């Protein structure tokens, strides 16, 4: 399945 | 558009109050998705959603891997200067 494109807080 | 450097100042106690996406990996830049209200960033000026984030103090962040770009950005501490692009 396609994924949202991954997200990180800095 | 024109690469910049731009000056963030972070308290030693917080982050710097900014989302990411892509890397290496994903085969795109480390870009900015989101600038938190109240946090450095945004009250430092100069970082924007759609930046493509090029470097942090000097070292190179084109070629890195998202977790790798993550490690290298969470551990400046600071006065912390940004090389950025908007497209």
């Amino acid at each position: 399945a396609n994924s949202r494109k991954p997200t990180s807080i800095i | 558009g024109p690469i910049r450097k731009v000056l963030l100042l972070k308290e030693d106690h917080e982050g710097l109050g900014i989302s990411i996406t892509g890397g290496k990996e994903h085969g795109v830049p480390i870009l900015i998705s989101e600038i938190h209200p109240g946090q450095p960033a945004d009250r430092c000026g100069g970082l924007h959603v759609g930046d493509a984030i090029l470097a942090v103090n000097g070292v190179n962040l084109r070629d890195t891997k998202h977790k790798e770009a993550v490690t290298i950005l969470s551990q400046q501490r600071g006065e912390i200067e940004f090389e950025v692009v908007y497209v």
